């Protein structure tokens, strides 16, 4: 990429990683476990 | 073959 | 009347790689007709 | 979900 | 009568665009020319008409 930037890109999910590495996993379960009425899904990023 | 468009590992 | 071709930049490095790859006789490219068809046509007399 | 089919949250 | 043609592309409720990719295609949200170093590492100006 463009390493000079990728740190503050990855710090806000400019172009890092999706949301399911950075999120701690205790909060990727709970959000995969109560997607179906308290969705957080949009609260979160996933750059491309 | 990383041509994808990686969202956080290669592949759609 | 004028023919009219669109083009993708296709990297050259890749490009490359596509034809001596895409070229093999075992990656040829096989289509089908949708209608898959048999055509005929059979007259028929008036008020038969 | 779950295996005693659908839900949500007593699994964490 | 002898006839003289006209026409328009009358398209409402739509901005241009120009995407700022290679192929100018759609490849994701931060473009393929949007890191490429010459343009992200450096600076530029920019004059349109």
């Amino acid at each position: 990429a463009t390493p000079s930037m990728m740190p503050q890109w990855s710090y806000m999910h400019i172009a890092g990683q999706d949301a399911s590495e950075y999120l701690s996993p205790g909060l990727v379960q709970f959000a995969r476990a109560t997607d179906t009425y308290f969705s957080l899904g949009n609260k979160f990023r996933n750059p491309t | 073959r990383p041509f994808m468009g990686t969202w956080n590992e290669i592949g759609t | 009347i004028n023919l009219y071709a669109n083009f993708f930049p296709m990297a050259h490095n890749t490009a490359s790689t596509l034809e001596a790859m895409l070229r093999n006789d075992t990656n040829d490219q096989s289509f089908n007709d949708y209608l898959c068809a048999a055509n005929m046509l059979y007259p028929i007399p008036s008020n038969a | 979900s779950l295996a005693p089919r659908h839900g949500s949250r007593p699994f964490m | 009568v002898p006839s003289l043609t006209q026409k328009k592309f009358l398209c409402d409720r739509t901005m241009w665009r120009i995407p700022f990719s290679s192929n100018f295609m759609s490849m994701g949200a931060l473009t393929d020319l949007g890191q490429n170093m010459l343009y992200a590492n450096s600076a530029h100006a920019l004059d349109m008409t």
